[PDB]
């Protein structure tokens, strides 16, 4: 058994772009707190997150919040293959769009409110097809990464250009991911 | 730096700074630098060094960077690596990614 495949567990760190590994897992596979790792789960899908030492994790399975868990189309108690990718580098531009039913009611500057503070100084490692979540203004909006310039996956440094547009959509696409 | 100057730039940084192989008594240590150069990353290091020695490694590893002002961090709790003298042991910077921000 190659120790490079791990099961999905509940999340301690409530952040979106993050997964938690245990320290005895770190010596078993060289990685660090800042390291950006590629998660490839079932249904031929992927995602990118930050690994972080977690004492409670126990080396055998990893903690990931429900947002990462969703993008990989996995559940609590499913296996995933983890492997690092530093080939990815800072983004040139990004293309996120709000899902309609998560913005029904409000309008205006979604960038300044949600996206700007969410990506700021975190240089998040996103992916095309990802659907992330931002809490603010007494609600939680869901955007989907529709396009990035630096291949399928890239990072959101302060210089990276975040382009949001205002047309929203139906949740039919999620099902075609689950079906 | 030219395509041929960069490998040479890494060559200084790789051989310039002490690695004594009997000092891992305090723990051998590996840094991963996240440069703002475009998403550039270099690794390495030895036992007990300093954050400023990483700053010196940046400068030795590339000639454009020395005249530029910048700071260092770890991401997700977003700690600015202040107190440039601070040892790797005291800053929790053991095996951990260090991002650079101009």
């Amino acid at each position: 058994k190659k120790d490079n495949m791990l099961l999905v567990d509940d999340a301690i760190n409530d952040d979106n772009s993050v997964i938690a590994i245990n320290s005895n897992t770190m010596d078993k596979l060289e990685l660090f707190r800042g390291d950006t790792v590629l998660v490839k789960g079932k249904k031929r899908k992927d995602t990118v997150l930050i690994v972080l030492i977690d004492d409670e994790l126990e080396d055998g399975a990893c903690r990931i919040n429900r947002v990462v868990r969703n993008n990989l189309r996995i559940r609590l108690g499913d296996l995933v293959t983890i492997h690092p990718c530093p080939d990815i580098k800072y983004a040139t531009r990004i293309s996120v769009l709000p899902i309609a039913d998560t913005i029904e009611g409000i309008t205006g500057n979604l960038f300044d409110v949600f996206l700007k503070p969410y990506f700021v100084e975190a240089y998040r490692p996103v992916r095309k097809g990802d659907h992330f979540v931002v809490r603010g203004g007494m609600r939680q909006v869901e955007f989907k990464v529709v396009d990035v310039e630096p291949e399928e996956y890239a990072v959101v440094a302060q210089d990276t250009i975040i382009h949001w547009e205002g047309e929203p959509i139906n949740r039919e696409d999620e099902e075609n991911n689950m079906n | 730096s030219s395509p041929a100057e960069v490998p040479k730039n890494e060559t200084p940084a790789a051989q310039e700074q002490p690695m004594p192989d009997n000092e891992p008594k305090q723990g051998d240590t590996s840094i991963q630098i996240r440069y703002a150069n475009g998403k550039r990353e270099v690794l390495h290091c030895n036992s007990t060094d300093t954050v400023k020695f990483l700053y010196e490694h940046v400068t030795s590893n590339a000639n454009t960077d020395p005249s530029r002002n910048f700071t260092l961090n770890y991401a997700f709790p977003i700690k600015p690596i202040s107190n440039d003298e601070t040892t790797l042991k005291d800053a929790d910077l053991l095996n951990s990614v260090v991002v650079q921000r101009w």
